[PDB]
RNA sequence: GUCGCGGCGCGCCGAGGGCCCGACGCCUGGCGGAGAAUCAGGGUUCGACUCCGGAGAGCGGGCCUGCGAGACGGCCCGCACAUCCAAGGACGGCAGCAGGCGCGGAACUUGCCCAAUGCGCGGCGCGCGAGGCAGCGACGGGGAGCGCGCGAGCGAGGCGGGCCCACAGCCCCCGCCGCGCAGCCGAGGGCAAGGUCUGUGCCAGCAGCCGCGGUAAUUCCAGCUCGGCGAGCGUCGCGCGGCGCUGCUGCAGUUGAAACGCCCGUAGUUGGCCCCCCGCCGCCACGAGGAAACGGGAGCGCUCCAGGCAGGCCCGUUGGCCC
């Protein structure tokens, strides 16, 4: 059954995308999509996010702002050298400028940017550009 | 045992991956003829240091501005180009040393400082005499092309104290 | 009898008739020998440039070092 | 396939490369040990032998001659190469059982051009290289 | 010119001298000798005694020649002949060479000796 | 019993201890790490030898002396394989250093000295095949040469010095005398360089690979030219890269190699969301402590360099700092 959640999601968002769909729904919703989502929100690439509770699992309607070029999971979630993140970056995102791999800290979930400028190294959620 | 084996030595000159390129082979041929080069293995020294001290930029690039390790590094690969007059005194920066080519490592030759300074009018020339040790550079007779002469030392660089010209005795022709 | 084998040894080799060595002067060992292949080619851009080079060995290129 | 890709599975990942790193050919010959216990010249660029026989083979086709070869017992493993001499007529330089050192064709125990089964060639007869007799600079 | 002006100077209490780097700036031809040179060596150190002042260690550099050496002066001539590294001074005369045997026959001689 | 803990030996008393998270057994042309090679990153490969720790001194044992050795340039015995010999007896051990032999494709002088670098012995200097120094030495690394000039000029040498050195030497510096001095693979392509003349005629040969040679060969044997490298160039073996052709990054399985015929299933591995607030996890950052050489790197003109930690009219001159 779903081991990846965030995945099946983020997939589906890239796939109405492609079709030019603003609006998509996500079957299941989680903490880690919940927050995966505030950091696209928060960069511009998804518009607001508004989750419809139920008495179950939840699901998210995403409002897409057509600027994602694309999202993904890192499985497993790697352990990444604070130092070594460059290296994440270098491979998986296209340009040093532009382009947020999403990690998690025990500070909490957070931009690689965000993550340099405090030295901090984690587990890699995902990443979108 | 035996401190012999102690003692270290290293690689300083590379060969091509691509062994006969027409169009580099030619490029070589010219700049031998040009800087009056002895063989391919002379120019490969020059390729090795411009490629490191270009990547040490590099290294350095990674680095934020006045990063500890980033400013002292960098203030040192600075300072020793311009000290030996290889790269531009007032840019000091790593772009600047980014540009560099062995064109600069050729003129720090010292039989190259030679023929700008008129005293044998020919790189050939200048190589013959410094091997007969006719060139000085400021109280120190170099039997050796390749001297590097650090920028101070372009003033110092002149005929040789020893019989040549201006002589010290019979030299050459005159000797014999 | 179109093998040969064995019995063949030698063959062209000996059969060959020898052509001397012509005397020649030696080449200018030395940078000075990379300064005269430079004046072959890049410096002069006759002996190998007839109006356009036409490389080191075209037989158009030879006699006109006498070859 | 899924290429066994999770936290806790490490060993998996290990185990596959060993077994699965034994199909290729190559690292096969390289670290299976069967061409060092095999090979005439084991673990040898070279080696001393007496010449068995002064034998040409005939070339395969559509290359049509006679390589004149030796077949050569080896002095270490008293086992028999097959060596090409090489070049024009230098099989006259060799003589039956002469001492002959004898270095591999190049292909790393493959056989190399027309010559049939030839995973090696000579490269000295009685103590000069043949190319030295060949050029006539050292003679026999 | 032997401009031996003498640099590095250090007074040894222990040793009885003053051992300090020397300088020789001769353009042209070779400077004539170490022993010439020790007379102005002496006058420099000011030690004042010529037997005491002696150079270990004479270099010419290559083109010009900037040798540097190192001159023992001492004290005395005692302190020297109490503190001078054989080989040095049966160079220069102060102490004799006794010649020895070969090393060697020296080890033979002992395998003999251990035999008795 | 030992210096001492311990199945470490002995009696006694039970029934354990290990294992598909691979035990046990077997094999290893298995010393291990510091490190090395190759290289974007990740990997791969190799650890004889310098430093460290082990282990052994033909092979097994067993020992006394000693503060410490189960010591082999101690002893004793069993097993080999020896040497001296007057035949009664005696006496071994170069995985020290030279040197011999066997073997292998493969590897140096029965060379000289303790003066440093240490160490042994005792306040008054000897011992050291430790170590140094020379010899051989294309393992290799680095620097210069074979020209240049219209006629300018050496260094390679030689001969005396200076100086070096345990003494020699070599270097370098001086005066004189002055002998520049190249090869090894190729040109059909890949892959740089002849739409030249000879021979030969699927022969001889060439050719890593594709190919050339069958009487007009761009491919052989020669000449001629030309190319590439360079006092080096070719050849063979291997490692790495190439090769994302081992795939963690990062490979494929319809048909090029390849989804088990099908299904249950234990280990194994993977497991929706969800509680903020601590506890153990793992995880991440930051310390502390644990040899250098080595890799990097500051500073520095070995005449230049490969070097070296030196140097200089001096940080308390340096030799940081990282690994």
């Amino acid at each position: 059954v779903r081991i990846n959640v965030l995945r099946d999601a983020l997939k589906s968002i890239c796939n109405a995308q492609r079709i030019g769909k603003k609006q998509v729904i996500v079957r299941p919703s989680s903490k880690v999509i919940i927050e995966f989502l505030q950091l696209m929100q928060k960069n511009g690439y998804i518009s607001d996010f508004a989750v419809v509770d139920n008495h179950r699992s939840n699901r998210i309607v995403v409002n897409l702002i057509g600027r994602l070029n694309k999202a993904g999971v890192i499985s497993p979630r790697f352990d990444i050298p604070a130092n070594d993140i460059e290296k994440w970056v270098v491979n998986l995102l296209p340009s040093r400028l532009f382009g947020h791999i999403i990690l998690t800290t025990s500070q909490g979930i957070m931009d690689h940017i965000e993550a340099q400028h405090r030295q901090i190294g984690g587990k890699v959620i995902g990443y979108f550009y | 045992p035996r401190i012999s084996r102690h003692r270290n030595s290293s690689k300083t000159y590379s060969t091509p991956k691509k062994p006969f390129t027409k169009p580099r082979l030619d490029a070589e041929l010219k700049l031998c003829g040009e800087y009056g080069l002895k063989c391919k293995r002379e120019i490969y020294r020059a390729r090795y240091m411009l490629a490191k001290i270009r990547r040490t930029a590099r290294n350095l690039l990674t680095l934020d501005e006045n990063d500890i390790k980033r400013r002292f590094e960098g203030a040192a690969l600075l300072r020793r180009l311009h000290m030996l007059g290889i790269l531009d005194e007032e840019k000091d920066q790593l772009d600047y040393v980014l540009g560099l080519r062995i064109e600069d490592i050729f003129k720090r030759r010292l039989q190259s400082v030679i023929v700008e300074s008129k005293l044998a009018k020919s790189v050939h020339h200048a190589r013959n005499m410094i091997k007969a040790r006719h060139i000085s550079v400021g109280g120190q007779i170099v039997n050796i092309p390749s001297y590097m002469v650090r920028i101070s030392n372009t003033s110092r660089v002149a005929i040789a104290d020893t019989s040549s010209l201006a002589p010290n005795g019979k030299p050459g022709r005159t000797k014999r | 009898r179109a093998h040969g084998g064995l019995t063949s040894a030698g063959k062209v080799r000996k059969c060959t008739p020898k052509k001397e060595k012509k005397e020649k002067p030696r080449p200018p060992r030395g940078r000075a020998y990379k300064r005269l292949l430079y004046n072959k080619n890049f410096v002069d851009d006759t002996l190998i440039h007839n109006g356009r080079r036409l490389g080191p060995n075209n037989l158009l290129i030879r006699q006109k070092l006498g070859f | 396939s899924g290429k066994t890709s999770g936290l806790y599975t490490a060993r998996k990942l290990r185990t596959i490369r060993r077994i699965q790193r034994w199909a290729d050919k190559r690292y096969r010959k390289a670290h299976l040990g069967t061409w060092l216990k095999a090979n005439p010249l084991e673990g040898a660029c070279m080696a001393r032998g007496i010449v068995t026989q002064k034998i040409g083979i005939s070339a395969k086709q559509p290359n049509s001659a006679v390589r004149k070869a030796v077949r050569v017992q080896l002095t270490k493993n008293s086992k028999k190469i097959t060596a090409f001499v090489p070049r024009d007529g230098s099989l006259t330089y060799i003589d039956n059982n002469d001492e002959v050192l004898v270095a591999g064709f190049g292909r790393a125990g493959r056989a190399v051009g027309d010559i049939p089964g030839c995973r090696f060639k000579v490269i000295k007869v009685a103590g000069i290289g043949l190319l030295a007799l060949f050029l006539r600079k050292r003679e026999k | 010119e032997i401009t031996v002006k003498v640099r590095k100077v250090l007074n040894n209490p222990l040793l009885q001298r003053q051992q300090c780097v020397v300088d020789v700036l001769h353009p042209g031809c070779t400077y004539e000798s170490k022993e010439a040179i020790k007379a102005k060596v002496a006058q420099q150190l000011k030690v004042a005694d010529q037997k005491n002042i002696v150079l270990y260690g004479f270099k010419t550099s290559f083109g010009g020649g900037h040798t540097v050496g190192f001159c023992n002066a001492y004290q005395n001539m005692d302190a020297l002949m109490k503190y001078e590294p054989g080989f040095r001074k049966i160079r220069c005369g102060l102490i004799e060479a006794p010649k020895p045997v070969s090393r060697k026959q020296l080890k033979n001689l002992k395998n003999r000796r251990l035999k008795k």
